[PDB]
């Protein structure tokens, strides 16, 4: 704030506040005169000098230099996509971080003003680009509320169904690349087989295997194949043990619990104040869910 | 070694030679010649004057001194009292 | 007077929600905020307003409650309101919010009202 | 008693919390420590028994009556200069806790007393090269105990790169005596002392005279002493001549063997430098740690000729001369510690600035203190005086003494220069008492309510309250008045010195 | 959360005297970076150049 | 025991190491032969750092904070306490009991430099910033 | 071998020569910092098995294991060894200094082609060192796992042909092979099983539970072998 | 085949599953490196923004030749859904070299593989060193 | 002082790492077992009627 004569946007001159008496010196002599005599050639000598150093008051002046500027960039296998995360490092601690974002700016909420509630659609698809139906779901439920419309029993269920579906989809992408950016890569790969049985799902109901506008506003876009349930179901009976598997590694390992406990603590105070919401604000003991 | 060098004569010497590197008026410098009338300088040219002097003296002056500075004189006064030699690395000094 | 109240602990046994401690007196310390919120009201915000009204009428329910149940328990299923570590944390922000209701003199006429096509949506005038 | 109480004081003072308190009370158990440790060595080392020399740990260590003289003085000055930091020097807080901030002090000064005390009973060029390095160590962990200083860092920094030079120098000159004769234990290269290079020895007195602040190698010695705090000054400027000194006391003993006049003119040279250097540089100064540094130069000097002379006389001159000047030297750190409380504040020309460290820093902060303390002016007076060399007093009979052995080894040239570099080095002894006395009577009807001391509460305006504590005003009193008195026994002390032998035997 | 470097709080100044002077503090911030701005972006111009330009704006 | 063999082998792993550099500096084609950018020495976008796409600060020779700097120091006379156990690897036969007490006594004095580095915490890293919560008092009047 | 594995250190930090690339910079400080960590555990647990032995030659230790291998009394120690033979090669879970999630490729990250290769080589190189050193210091090294049966086989063959010396150079390798084989086996089995661990939580790792746990079994050993007259001698 | 880690958008997750044990690029030598200096294949993998452009040229330059730059989803090879946008490259073509182009929204796992299937026929049609001979 | 398991009990799974090798056996369980590995373009992954492709 404001350029001083002791702080500014180059240098500063730092003077901690005095610790001792302020002595007072009067009279500096030698044992063959005044100090007056002797300080134009005094200058030569360092015993002469009448400034100390451990002074609080010492004057000096440091030139400002930034920290250890690193940019986690969008080209970093930690950033989930494009990311220009500005780390100031003193060492490898982190003092204060600049996440950059836009590089995925794409001015979806521009475009969807020039098309029509269905044409805006597969716009949704492509914001949590994990989570699709759930992202479909929302828009549709916006929609339909001021349409004044109510879907059917069955659309309902099955977007209810592909609701769930589309949640494990997202937290096996979400936990497991988490684990792999701390190090466990083997439950990463273990998963990426159950998204596939999963994404088969979505493409025997829909044609798409990721981004496939099925929820629209008005209940789904087309009903449910023949033998779809059963499928479900067999997969169902199955995907119990690929999480206690999943579990194997990482829930009892001490070098897990040694990079997450105690890490990234959030208040449940803060938590509100910042908007969190899910798993962040339940997280810190809120029982808060929209369901 | 950490201590101010400058004399009044030599600061007001090359405070007149940046300010002649502009389009002023008079030649002609002194303490008393002021910038606004004696040198014709307005609001941008005055300032640009403000930060070629703080790049010879290697000083920043502040909001308040650089927003009320009159003469060149006074120009002279603070950098005299607010100069100081820029710290130089552990090596510099103790070898 | 010095009037020295705890209202957020930083240490202590947790309560189930991050950042939030236990608080060693949550009996008296919810006495002493609500008599003070009654009094602030009396002394600050005319008798007309409808805040004060409502104010007092659940700031004198919380201190009858807290007064005749000895039980933490008690208290909180009453209330019905959070945790009492929670209460005392709500007692002080209407403390406070009292004090900047009464600068603001939010109880006089709208100080700024809106333009005649201010709130009109397509031509609706809503 | 020092090695085993040692390892219980580390333990202990990392195990309890961290207080200036525990401190204090830590450093008083050091006290105890080498007062223990002086109870028992002089209960088993006594000077008739230690007069013809016993070997000791397969003969790596020698001790006569001529080394544990020296211990003995070692444990007794590290006792005074304890007191320093197990008690108060002025009675204030802000001042007196510097000294109770660090806990390590007490286990550094233990750890360098070891050293201390075995380098003159070195027997062996191995272990030579061990203790000189722990002694060395210790020196440089001490002058950087307060680590938040600027100013005691940078001096730890110049300490260690000089004595590390030294200490290359001692193992260089060491190793080359290997190389000739292959042999480590001292006593068996004295039956090699007429075929060995002689000057190899010369080399290694050549690094002991760089850890003692000899000229040429003097400016390091300044500037270190005058940038370290004064309780840390007061250490380092004394402690490491009681043992070097000592020791090169004996390696010059058995250089004399071959007499070799070569090696004789070398070091006096040295001699002669170091005492104009030590005469002509204090007379331009402002610092009083500047103009002691100086002192302490010049007074080694004239230890030295006596220990280059080395003969009968040589072992009382330097015996004395080393125990009066360690006194005179604990009696004026300890009255420039105390007088601080006297100092005027504040309420600029020149720009002064004095800090915790150092609060007398300069020799015109003394101004007036035959009017502030009339008893601690004139006992710094007496102090002064004794430097000079004034009789009666300590220090005219360590330089009676000197010149004895000087003039009897015919050191003529030496002797001659010694006075007149006593009569230079009165100019800067006499300014030091000019400011302490000569404005009393123009100032005498002055008022101070500005001094440091005057910030001091009082208890009940009732009680009789000492501007300064008990102990410190005391050891200034004894180390005084025994200064001023030494007339009285100085027929007997010196008779003590006549039984101090180094194999002289008959 | 602590705000970025050189990161400055929006105000809405009502006086015009306050806001000549905001103007002219930001003007001489601009000049002493200049040279700045040529090392961090390694500009093929003297920061003379950038001055004279920083001028072009402001006058605009 | 002869080491003429051991010497053959230093040998050939001194020339083999270079035979990687020489053969990837002829086998790799010449930039004309490629989409003839010139020589990397011109070509300053590819000899650039990488800094994940977005060019920052060159801070080359800034000072890097180190906060186990103390344990970096403290490695030092632990590696030279392991060092002087080897003298009694070999010799444990020949010193027995006075040796194996002397071996003791030497370890039971760097014991105690450990447990003063446990009491002192000193090998933990040291960081700047400090995390510490802050009680909400109301000055009620 | 302590003194040659150490002056690998020294080429890994070569890289970071007051280098532009901040990647490159941070890569030299972790591997300082694991350095400090496995130097002192790695060294004192290869003494004890020298003092074992109460020699310093390697081939000496290997035959001293034709009794007992040396898993069995040292089932701590071998563990040991492994964690610190994966933290001086920089495998996970001490892969601090290339990782991927963390400094993208560490020191190697303005490396390519011919010194991305040597670099490449000589960490896997290292893998097979430490993966064959754990078989002779602990399992004996070429020494057969069934003494019956290596007779038996060269039992088949004639003592006065080559043909004799050169199955018998397989086996000896080959016991050897199969050893060492399960420890670079055991190299990739820790990487595919556990997660990376924080370098600073490493250097209270080694310091505040390893080395004292070493540092007691170096007291430990000796007065077994005193108590029992058993002082180790070279025959 | 070693591309590089250059997930941008949507089109990444399909890129990812082609790693998946489905189908297992690491079977065919394919391994993703995170640094531009290791890999030789750029898979443009997700929008590119006019903000992330001139990044996605410099990495492309910090590659060590010979390098190939593949073109996967309707963003990279044309804009897609966001042709008409005010920040949106329309196509990544207009930075770099493209030398195979995948088609989808996104493509499957098997049609980025049958894409890196054309690259690597065409690669190995490459006639650098007899065309040193023949044609210079 | 209110652990249910003795401190021996705490330290024997501690020193042994009762947990990484229990996560290390799972891990070569899943080695003996079938992969999911598809060999395109040999084979193909499931279609559907409803899939969107070329046009
Ligand atoms: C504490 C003072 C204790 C004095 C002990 C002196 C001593 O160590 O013994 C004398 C010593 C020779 O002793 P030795 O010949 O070996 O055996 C016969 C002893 N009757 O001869 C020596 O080597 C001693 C040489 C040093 C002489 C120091 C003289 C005393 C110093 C002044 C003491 C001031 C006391 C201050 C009190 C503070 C507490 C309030
Ligand atoms: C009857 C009672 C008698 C009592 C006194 C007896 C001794 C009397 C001594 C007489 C000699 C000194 C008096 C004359 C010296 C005057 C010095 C002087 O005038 O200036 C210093 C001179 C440089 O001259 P400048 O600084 O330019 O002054 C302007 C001259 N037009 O600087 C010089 O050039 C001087 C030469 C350089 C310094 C030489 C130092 C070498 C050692 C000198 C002897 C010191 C011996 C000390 C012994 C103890 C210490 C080892
Ligand atoms: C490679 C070489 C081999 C290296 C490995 C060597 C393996 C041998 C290991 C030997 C050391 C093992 C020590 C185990 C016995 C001591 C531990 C113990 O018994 O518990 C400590 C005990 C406290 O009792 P506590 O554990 O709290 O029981 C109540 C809990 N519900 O405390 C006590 O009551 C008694 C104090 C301990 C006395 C024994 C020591
Ligand atoms: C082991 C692997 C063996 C297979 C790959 C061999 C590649 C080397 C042959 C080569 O490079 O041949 C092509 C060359 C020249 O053509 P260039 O591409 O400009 O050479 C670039 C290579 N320099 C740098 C050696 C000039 O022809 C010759 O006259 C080779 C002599
Ligand atoms: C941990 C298990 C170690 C292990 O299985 O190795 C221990 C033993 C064998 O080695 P041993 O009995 O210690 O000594 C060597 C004994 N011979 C002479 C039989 C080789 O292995 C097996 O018999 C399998
Ligand atoms: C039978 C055998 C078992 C005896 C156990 C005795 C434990 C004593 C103890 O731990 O003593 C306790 C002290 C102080 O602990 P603190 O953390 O400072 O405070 C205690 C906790 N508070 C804050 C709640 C009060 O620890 C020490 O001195 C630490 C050093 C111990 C040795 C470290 C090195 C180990 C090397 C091993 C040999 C190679
Ligand atoms: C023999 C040398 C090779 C194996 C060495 C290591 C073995 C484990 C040591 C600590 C055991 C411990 O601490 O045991 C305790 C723990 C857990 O049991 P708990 O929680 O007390 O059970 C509760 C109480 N019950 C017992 C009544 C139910 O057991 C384990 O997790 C055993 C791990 C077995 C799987 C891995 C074995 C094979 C490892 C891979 C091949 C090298
Ligand atoms: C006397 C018998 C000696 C036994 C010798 C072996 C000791 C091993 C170390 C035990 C202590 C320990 O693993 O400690 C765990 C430490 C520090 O954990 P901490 O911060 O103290 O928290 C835990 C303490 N609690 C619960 C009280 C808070 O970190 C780690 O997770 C290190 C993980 C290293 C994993 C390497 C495995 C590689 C594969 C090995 C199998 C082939
Ligand atoms: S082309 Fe389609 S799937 Fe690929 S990044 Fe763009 S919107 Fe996502």
């Amino acid at each position: 704030a404001a350029q001083t004569k002791d702080n500014n946007d180059f240098y500063d001159v730092k003077t901690k506040k005095n610790d001792f008496f302020p002595v007072q010196v009067d009279g500096i002599e030698s044992s063959l005169g005044k100090y007056e005599e002797f300080a134009k050639d005094a200058h030569e000598w360092e015993s002469w000098n009448l400034q100390n150093e451990d002074h609080p008051e010492y004057p000096v002046k440091r030139t400002k230099i930034r920290h250890f500027t690193l940019n986690f960039g969008p080209q970093h296998p930690a950033a989930h996509g494009v990311l220009r995360l500005i780390l100031e490092l003193h060492g490898e601690e982190i003092l204060r971080s600049d996440p950059h974002v836009g590089l995925l700016h794409r001015g979806t909420e521009k475009l969807i003003e020039s098309k029509t509630y269905m044409q805006a659609l597969p716009y949704f698809d492509r914001l949590d680009y994990v989570s699709m139906m759930t992202n479909e779901q929302v828009f549709s439920l916006a929609v339909e509320k001021l349409l004044n419309l109510e879907v059917p029993e069955r659309g309902q269920y099955i977007r209810t169904l592909f609701g769930e579906i589309t949640r494990v989809l997202n937290h096996l992408m979400s936990v497991l690349s988490h684990a792999m950016d701390v190090g466990a890569l083997t439950p990463f790969l273990w998963g990426f087989e159950e998204r596939e049985k999963l994404m088969e799902f979505y493409e025997r109901v829909s044609g798409a295997r990721l981004h496939s506008a099925y929820v629209r506003p008005g209940g789904v876009s087309q009903d449910l194949p023949a033998g779809l349930l059963d499928d479900i179901y067999m997969w169902a009976t199955q995907f119990g043990d690929r999480l206690d598997e999943t579990e194997e590694l990482l829930t009892d390992s001490r070098i897990w619990k040694q990079r997450t406990i105690g890490i990234g603590e959030v208040t449940a105070e803060d938590a509100l104040n910042y908007g969190l919401s899910g798993v962040m604000l339940r997280g810190s003991g809120v029982p808060f869910d929209i369901r | 070694q950490s201590a101010s060098t400058l004399t009044k004569e030599d600061v007001l010497t090359r405070s007149v030679s940046v300010l002649r590197g502009f389009e002023v008026k008079t030649k002609d410098i002194d303490l008393q010649t002021t910038f606004v009338q004696d040198l014709g300088m307005d609001s941008l040219d005055l300032n640009d004057a403000l930060v070629a002097l703080e790049e010879e003296f290697d000083v920043v002056f502040d909001d308040k001194t650089a927003n009320e500075i009159k003469t060149v004189g006074e120009v002279v006064d603070f950098v005299l009292a607010n100069y100081l030699p820029t710290e130089q690395s552990i090596n510099h000094t103790i070898r | 007077q010095a009037q020295e109240i705890l209202i957020k602990a930083n240490k202590g046994n947790p309560t189930g929600l991050t950042g939030l401690f236990q608080h060693p007196s949550p009996r008296p310390t919810l006495i002493t905020l609500y008599k003070a919120t009654l009094k602030n009201l009396e002394e600050k915000i005319p008798k007309e307003s409808v805040y004060r009204t409502a104010v007092e009428a659940f700031t004198k329910e919380r201190l009858s409650i807290v007064e005749n149940n000895e039980i933490i328990e008690d208290i909180e299923k009453k209330i019905g309101s959070g945790l009492v570590e929670e209460l005392i944390v709500q007692a002080n922000e209407e403390y406070d919010l009292i004090d900047k209701m009464a600068e603001w003199k939010a109880w006089e006429e709208l100080e700024e009202k809106p333009l005649d096509d201010q709130w009109t949506y397509f031509g609706k005038k809503l | 008693m020092l090695f085993t109480s040692l390892l219980l004081i580390i333990v202990y003072g990392s195990l309890v919390n961290k207080s200036h308190l525990l401190t204090k009370l830590i450093n008083r158990l050091g006290l105890i420590i080498i007062i223990y440790t002086l109870l028992i060595h002089l209960n088993i080392n006594t000077l008739e028994n230690l007069s013809i020399g016993i070997n000791m740990f397969n003969n790596l260590l020698l001790i006569n009556s001529f080394n544990n003289t020296i211990i003995e003085l070692i444990l007794i000055i590290c006792i005074l200069y304890v007191l320093l930091i197990s008690f108060n020097i002025t009675g204030l807080s802000i001042i007196d806790n510097l000294n109770y901030s660090k806990r390590t002090f007490i286990v550094i000064v233990l750890f360098n007393i070891i050293g201390l005390t075995l380098l003159p009973l070195v027997n062996d060029i191995m272990i030579l090269f061990i203790i000189i390095e722990l002694q060395s160590y210790s020196l440089y962990l001490l002058t950087a105990i307060f680590n938040e200083s600027h100013n005691s860092t940078k001096s730890a920094l110049y300490y260690f790169i000089v004595g590390s030079i030294a200490s290359f120098i001692i193992l260089d000159a060491t190793v080359s005596i290997y190389d000739d004769l292959g042999l480590t234990n001292i006593q068996y290269i004295l039956m090699y002392i007429d075929k060995l290079e002689i000057f190899d020895l010369l080399c290694l007195l050549f690094g002991l005279f760089i850890k003692i602040g000899l000229a040429p190698f003097y400016s390091y010695s300044i500037t270190i002493y005058s940038l370290s705090p004064t309780i840390i000054t007061n250490y380092i400027s004394l402690m490491p001549k009681l043992s070097i000194l000592t020791l090169i006391y004996i390696i010059m003993h058995y250089i004399n063997i071959v007499n070799n006049t070569d090696l004789n003119y070398v070091i006096s040279f040295l001699i002669l430098i170091s005492m104009f250097i030590g005469s002509f540089g204090g007379l331009n100064v402002i610092r009083i740690k500047t103009l002691l540094a100086y002192s302490s130069l010049l007074n080694v000097s004239y230890m030295l000729l006596a220990i280059l002379s080395n003969s009968n006389e040589s072992i009382i001159a330097y015996i004395y001369y080393i125990i009066q000047y360690s006194l005179t030297h604990i009696n004026i750190f300890s009255i420039i510690l105390v007088i601080s409380i006297y100092l005027p504040i504040m309420n600029n020309m020149l720009n002064v600035m004095i800090t915790k460290y150092s609060p007398i820093e300069y020799i015109n902060q003394l101004k007036n203190l035959f009017i502030n303390n009339i008893f601690i002016a004139i006992a710094l007076c007496i102090s002064i005086f004794s430097l000079i060399g004034i009789p009666p007093l300590t220090g005219f009979y360590g330089k009676y003494l000197v010149l004895i052995s000087g003039l009897n080894n015919g050191y003529v040239l030496l002797s001659i220069v010694l006075i007149i570099a006593s009569s230079i080095s009165t100019v800067y002894y006499a300014t030091i008492l000019k400011v302490l006395s000569f404005d009393t009577l123009s100032f005498k009807d002055i008022i101070s309510n500005n001094l440091i001391i005057n910030t001091s509460p009082e208890n009940n305006n009732n009680e009789i309250k000492p501007e300064i504590s008990n102990v410190i005003s005391y050891v200034i009193s004894s180390l005084t008045l025994i200064i001023l008195l030494i007339i009285i026994q100085y027929e007997n002390i010196v008779k003590g010195a006549y039984l101090v032998l180094l194999y002289n035997w008959v | 959360t602590n705000p970025t470097a050189f990161a400055q709080t929006t105000r809405y100044v009502k006086d015009s005297t306050e806001m000549r002077t905001l103007v002219l503090n930001l003007y001489r911030r601009y000049l002493r970076h200049s040279r700045g701005f040529v090392n961090n972006y390694n500009l093929d111009i003297p920061a003379s150049q950038v001055r004279t330009k920083i001028r072009q704006e402001f006058e605009r | 025991m002869l080491q003429d063999l051991f010497n053959n082998y230093v040998i050939l792993v001194g020339i083999l190491g270079l035979i990687f550099l020489g053969v990837n500096y002829f086998i790799v084609e010449s930039p004309r032969m490629d989409e003839n950018n010139g020589n990397i020495s011109d070509y300053i976008e590819k000899s650039g750092p990488f800094e994940c796409g977005f060019s920052s600060f060159e801070q080359s020779h800034n000072p890097i904070p180190i906060a186990f700097i103390l344990v970096a120091l403290l490695f030092l006379p632990f590696d030279l306490e392991v060092s002087s156990m080897l003298p009694y690897i070999v010799s444990i036969y020949s010193v027995g009991i006075y040796g194996l007490i002397i071996f003791i006594l030497f370890l039971l004095i760097l014991i105690v430099g450990f447990i003063y580095e446990f009491n002192t915490k000193s090998l933990s890293i040291t960081t700047i910033l400090h995390k510490k919560n802050k009680a909400l008092v109301k000055n009620l009047y | 071998l302590l003194a040659s594995g150490s002056i690998g250190v020294f080429g890994t930090v070569i890289v970071g020569w007051m280098s532009n690339s901040k990647y490159t910079v941070l890569a030299t400080v972790r591997t300082t910092a694991q350095l400090i960590s496995y130097e002192l555990v790695l060294t004192t647990v290869v003494f004890i098995i020298a003092l074992i032995v109460s020699s310093l030659n390697i081939n000496v230790i290997i035959e001293s294991q034709y009794n007992i291998w040396y898993i069995i009394p040292f089932f701590p120690l071998c563990l040991i060894f492994f964690i610190s033979a994966l933290a001086e090669t920089a495998r996970p879970p001490f892969d601090n200094v290339e990782a991927e999630s963390e400094l993208v490729s560490g020191h190697m990250t303005e490396l390519s082609a011919s010194p991305f290769v040597i670099f490449f080589l000589s960490e896997y190189c290292s893998m097979v060192l430490m993966s064959t050193l754990t078989a002779i210091f602990f399992f004996g090294g070429y020494l057969p796992f069934s003494n019956t049966i290596h007779h038996l086989i060269l039992n088949l063959f004639d003592q006065h042909s080559i043909y004799y010396f050169i199955i018998e150079g397989i086996l000896l390798s080959g016991y050897l092979a199969i050893k060492a084989n399960f420890f670079m086996f055991s190299f990739v089995w820790i990487r595919a099983a556990a997660p990376r661990l924080r370098y600073d939580l490493l250097i209270l790792f080694c310091w505040y539970v390893l080395l004292p746990i070493v540092f007691a079994i170096v007291v430990f050993a000796p007065g077994i072998l005193y108590c029992f007259d058993a002082l180790p001698v070279i025959i | 085949f070693w591309p590089m880690t250059f997930g941008l958008a949507c089109c990444a997750v399909e890129m990812m599953h082609v790693s998946a044990p489905r189908y297992d690029q690491d079977r065919l030598g394919i391994i993703f490196r995170a640094s531009p200096r290791q890999s030789d294949i750029m898979i443009v993998a997700g929008t590119v923004t006019n903000k992330m452009a001139p990044a996605l040229r410099q990495v492309y330059d910090q590659m060590p030749y010979p390098r190939w730059v593949i073109s996967m989803g309707s963003c990279a090879n044309g804009g897609g859904y966001y042709h008409y946008s005010y920040s949106v490259v329309r196509g990544v073509d207009r930075i770099v070299p493209v030398d195979i182009y995948v088609p989808g929204c996104p493509p499957t796992s098997e049609a980025l593989m049958y894409g890196v299937f054309q690259l690597q026929k065409k690669m190995m049609d490459g006639q650098t060193h007899r065309m040193w001979y023949r044609s210079y | 002082e209110e652990s249910s398991e003795s401190a021996l009990s705490k330290a024997t799974k501690w020193y042994l790492l009762s947990e990484i090798f229990r996560g290390l056996y799972i891990t070569l369980e899943m080695y003996f077992r079938a992969p999911y590995t598809i060999y395109y373009p040999f084979e193909k992954g499931p279609v559907s009627p409803r899939f969107r492709g070329e046009h």
